[PDB]
């Protein structure tokens, strides 16, 4: 049953879906944006334009803003993805900081970078972080 | 009127950016860096100008070749057997600069940037009838540097106690009655001949504007500011303006700029390049033909000649690229010093040289 | 007779010894890499040689020109606008292959060394009457590389098992290859692989059909101090009369006729000095490699390192830990290096203590 899975593959008010994609039906869309591969979107999102999402999977209520990456990542509930900002990691499911996970209602403000990092719950990131823990 | 330029080498200290143009012929905010004291030795009229190097001028040729007509100005070079200090390869070209009607010529470096207030100098020189002219600038660090003790009377390299904080800028002043007190010895100019003539208290000026010494690629970045400042009170035309631009931007009028994008502050596009969409450009320095890809997020760096930055890549923290780099999509580079010609398909995640 | 070698690109991998001259124009054991195989297509006498490069041959026109004289071989080269896979540039060369007789040409690849039996395979070519012929040599880790399962009776060849978890084989090629000309027409127009698709194209065909030396893939600048090893010890072989010796030599040691060694030095195992080179009293050279006109200065330690052009080694200075040094590069006297990557035209001054890149 792939017809539950999102295959766009174009731009007729829906983006660029590149294969394995669960999209929920209460989302919002931009068609510039490339949803790249395996790539979990819940419901209630607004998803922003030219953003690029592969190997993460987005919680609900997240507000992704604009230019926006996140490669090998866990967006937590509420959290706000500030414009230009990235939020990658090098996706190695033996390394502890492999994959970058994002707390409940964590504000990245614009151009905040976020390489292979654990950010908890309600925090606000005005610098870039990398290689670290965030408490 | 005469003008001599020290330049020196090659620029190894600028590498990978001096591997194929040498120092002077390096795109800093559009024109090269040797076009900025060339057009400011035209508003004092000069007619002719020398280039003290080491290397073997066969490379520059055609781009030297290429400033005569358009800047109505003669440019020929100078090349020395061995680095003779700081003096000596004044002794070399003392015959061209020589014209007869015994006028004080100027002696520039190529590591410096400034204002260049040159008109007001002259007059700052044909009213007190001195012999020798520098300029100095003020600096929080006077340790570092050397201290000018001001007329000067001596030099303090280190001073453990405050003598001072003024020092050289760089940017000299002399009469031609000054090119018979060298040696054939290399001499340095800062530690051998200045004092000499301080102590003959026949030389005397203070630098109203911004001095950098650029020697390390990471200084064009933050020399780039001190510039694009300068531009802002000369004259604020100069620097692009509109709602996607923030700050003091330098655009070339060959360069194209996509829509929806972000530029500045303090960026500086050379000619032939083609933005494309969704870029977020700040702090950096971007030169001649490369293009930059949609989405890319680009902070603090220096992008080489026709280069190629793929899309959503991200590039921060001092990346300094090469000639002919081909960055590909999706890429991360934090602090990766590339060399040219190369092909960039995996991360720079960590400060590192690439080959 | 025709003969073509695979040059492919500058030698990106090679840097900072390809950022001047070509991968093929690097000295190795003071010939340049492309000499180790041109006399060996005159052992077999070839007359005319075809290079497929993908670089623009403009810079080293002067070298080949030379060569053709000296040799007496006639060198052009082919440039493609893209890398065509690994068949691809054959195509583009077919016109300079085919002389009319329609003889079995060589194809040679840059990046491998052997000891090159050219004369007997032609023999192994004329006597069961086969159409093309490949080489192969054994490896003790066949997962890594493609192995080739043939029989052990005849030689004839069956798939491709790339990777195999499971034994069904040690063999694999060796990138020398020997083809009539009647494979020119199975390839593509398309960029094609000869060893993932024209190889399995006449193995299932039954129509074609190993190397008794070393062999070595030089893709990186420390492969020359160990693949310098198998060379030397093919010399102790081949003739033994070429490699110096001495009571200040030790092991296997090619020395030039221009090189000049001062007294008191100790040389070996391993070391292969270029021409021009002027090498001074009480050194101590081991396991490295000295190209041309560089000068190395008294009492200086070197182990395990690769000397570019025209360099100088300063007065007590140790370099060790496969240190590699770009061409005009001026160590200073009492410096230290321990795996120092240097670009052309510097001047050290401090220690390279740890392996690092310097500019």
């Amino acid at each position: 049953s792939p017809h539950i899975l999102a295959s766009g593959d174009g731009t007729n008010r829906k983006p660029t879906i590149i294969g394995d994609v669960y999209i929920h039906p209460s989302v919002k869309l931009h068609p510039t944006a490339k949803i790249g591969p395996n790539v979990s979107i819940s419901a209630n999102v607004r998803v922003g334009p030219g953003v690029r999402l592969i190997s993460c999977i987005i919680l609900d209520d997240v507000e992704i803003k604009e230019n926006a990456v996140v490669i090998n990542s866990i967006i937590g509930w509420k959290s706000s993805i500030g414009r230009w900002s990235r939020v990658q990691a090098s996706g190695d499911y033996n390394d502890r900081l492999g994959i970058t996970i994002l707390g409940e209602a964590v504000t990245v403000e614009d151009e905040v970078a976020v390489i292979g990092s654990i950010v908890l719950q309600n925090k606000t990131l005005n610098v870039s972080v990398q290689d670290d823990i965030i408490l | 009127m005469k003008a001599l330029i020290l330049v020196g080498g090659f620029g190894t200290r600028l590498r990978p950016l001096t591997l194929s143009f040498p120092k002077p012929l390096v795109d800093f905010a559009n024109k090269p860096m040797i076009l900025h004291q060339i057009e400011a030795l035209k508003a004092v009229g000069v007619d002719e100008v020398v280039l003290a190097i080491n290397y073997q001028p066969e490379v520059m040729l055609n781009f030297l070749k290429d400033f005569e007509t358009k800047l109505e100005i003669k440019i020929t070079c100078s090349q020395e057997t061995e680095p003779l200090g700081t003096a000596g390869p004044l002794a070399l070209a003392r015959d061209k600069l020589l014209d007869g009607s015994g006028e004080p010529f100027f002696v520039l470096n190529s590591d410096v940037i400034s204002e260049y207030p040159l008109k007001e100098m002259l007059e700052f020189h044909k009213s007190h009838g001195g012999e020798a002219s520098i300029m100095v600038t003020k600096v929080d660090e006077p340790s570092k540097y050397g201290v000018v003790v001001m007329r000067v009377e001596k030099f303090v390299e280190k001073p453990k106690l405050y003598v001072g904080n003024k020092i050289n800028a760089g940017i000299y002043l002399l009469n031609p009655s000054v090119l018979d007190k060298i040696e054939l010895r290399p001499t340095s100019i800062e530690k051998e001949t200045f004092p000499k003539i301080a102590a003959a208290q026949g030389l005397y000026m203070v630098l109203p504007g911004f001095w950098m010494d650029i020697g390390q690629p990471r200084d064009y970045i933050t020399g780039l500011r001190l510039y694009l400042d300068s531009l802002r009170k000369k004259s604020p035309a100069k620097l692009t303006s509109g709602p996607h631009i923030v700050g003091n931007v330098l655009v070339d009028e060959t360069a194209t700029i996509g829509e929806g994008c972000l530029i500045g502050p303090d960026v500086a596009i050379g000619p032939g390049c083609i933005v494309e969409s969704g870029v977020r450009l700040s702090r950096c320095t971007v030169m001649r033909g490369v293009r930059i890809k949609k989405h890319a997020c680009i902070s603090s760096s220096i992008i080489g000649w026709h280069s190629t930055v793929g899309q959503w890549a991200r590039i921060e923290n001092m990346t300094i690229l090469g000639e002919d780099v081909h960055v590909s999509d999706e890429i991360y580079s934090n602090g990766g010093v590339v060399l040219p010609h190369k092909e960039i398909k995996s991360n720079i995640l960590k400060p590192e040289i690439v080959m």
